[PDB]
Order: C-alpha cells, then structure tokens, then sequence
C-alpha cells in the first residue's frame, strides 16, 4: 500500500526556479516572442528530462522521503 | 577563446531546525501551494526577489530563483521569515548553494551526432524526445545542453569556478566536432 520511488520531479527546479509542481519560471520576465530564456525546447524537454541524467539532479534539490 | 559562461540562476538548500504542518504552512502562508498529487511538500513564492521555494515537513528546504549568492541569502531569509511571520519557529542556518545555472553561446553550431558519438560514454542524445544534447561532465559533475543553434547551458554546478570550468573543459569538445 505505497507509492514506487519517492520523491518530486525538479528536473526544472536546477533548470531555472520552478514550482515543485512541474512549473519552470525565470526571476526576470520578458514579454517579446524571442529573448533571455530557454524557447519551449526545454521546458516541455524538462517534464521528461529526468530519464537521461537529471534524475540525479532531481532528488537532488528535493529529499522529501524522510517523513 | 573568449565565451565566459553567463550565470542565469542558483539553487540553495536551508534547513529551519523545526518540523512544520504543511497544511497549517500552505493556509498561513499568503504564496504558497500544497499539492499531494506531486509530493509532500509546501512550495512558497515571492516576487522580491521573484523566487520559488519549498519547505519539507521536516523543516529542510530548498530556495531555487537567484542569480548569486547575495541574490538567494535575501531569497532564503524572507521565506525562512513566512514560517516566523505565520508563528511557527523556523530558523535560518544549514544555507548552500549546491547548484549554480549559467549559459553561453559558442557563436557555432554543434553536431549533436557528433558528441554522442565521441563521448557517448558520458554524453546522451535522444532524437525521439530530446534534440537536444546532454553531457555530464565528470569533473566537475555537471550536465551541459547543447542545441545545433549553438546555444549551452551548465546546471549542476557547486560553484562559480564549476560552471566557468564545465564550459572550458566541454568548450573544445564542442569546437571538435563543430557543425558550420
């Protein structure tokens, strides 16, 4: 009666300020089509970014498995 | 020679010395989300600096949203400050940067093919959900993406020297196989 593998996905949360929920953002905002930030190559990538490397990377800001 | 990696963000770990109620911390906390379907986690925000954070039952949390350490310190204490400012006894101590997040381009595309196959002992490549490439350097242990527009990222980084390093020792790899 459990889960399999503890833990939240911050694949994004080392990418660039997140919400745990899965949300990457960035401290400062940019309203143009094109300009500081990452295009949506990475961010849709991030989602599924934790089965090449990230994974280590990802329990790696989060250790929620201890209470 | 003459790139210099840029840094974007920081990542940062604190820990209040005190057990919390995430329920009680996510309907005290004016920002914050308590979702159970991702974890069992509180995640506040604040815009100022325009942060994110989240703080485990066990007191541990994690502050991502700086671009320096005097960027995340001020990030960590407001957080750190919801939980005092809300009645419960959160601290403010066990504070480290354990991720740095930079970015850089080499004015050149990259033969994301080309790294895969020279260092596929450590490089990764997936051109069914990533077109992009991932290289893990060793030492230190970051991982690096490269996209063909020539644009590279460095996450994973325990420091400033880390990131300026990861891009001095991927930075030729990627001059050797180049794509223009």
């Amino acid at each position: 009666e459990g889960s399999i593998g503890n833990g939240l996905d911050l694949t994004g949360i080392l990418f660039g300020n997140i919400d745990s929920e899965g949300r990457l953002l960035q401290d400062d905002d940019g309203e143009g089509r094109g300009g500081t930030g990452f295009d949506a190559e990475l961010r849709e990538n991030i989602g599924s970014l934790s089965k090449l490397g990230l994974d280590s990377m990802l329990l790696e800001v989060i250790d929620l498995k201890e209470a | 020679s003459g790139i210099v990696p840029t840094l974007q963000n920081i990542v940062a770990t604190v820990t209040l010395g005190c057990r919390l109620d995430l329920k009680t911390v996510a309907l005290h906390a004016r920002n914050a989300e308590y979702n159970p379907k991702r974890f069992a986690a509180v995640i506040m925000r604040i815009r100022e600096p325009k942060t994110t954070a989240l703080i485990f039952a066990s007191g541990k949390m994690v502050v991502t949203g700086a671009k320096s350490e005097d960027d995340s310190k001020l990030a960590s204490r407001k957080y750190a400050r919801i939980i005092q400012k809300i009645g419960f006894a959160a601290k403010f101590t066990d504070f480290k940067i354990q991720n740095i997040v930079g970015s850089c381009d080499v004015k050149f595309p990259i033969r994301l093919e080309g790294l895969a196959f020279s260092h596929g002992t450590f490089s990764s490549y997936e051109p069914e959900l990533f077109p992009g490439l991932i290289y893990r350097m060793v030492k230190p242990k970051i991982v690096l993406l490269i996209f063909v527009s020539g644009k590279i990222v460095l996450t994973g980084a325990k420091q400033r020297e880390e990131i300026y390093q990861a891009f001095e020792a991927i930075y030729p790899v990627l001059s050797e196989f180049r794509k223009m």
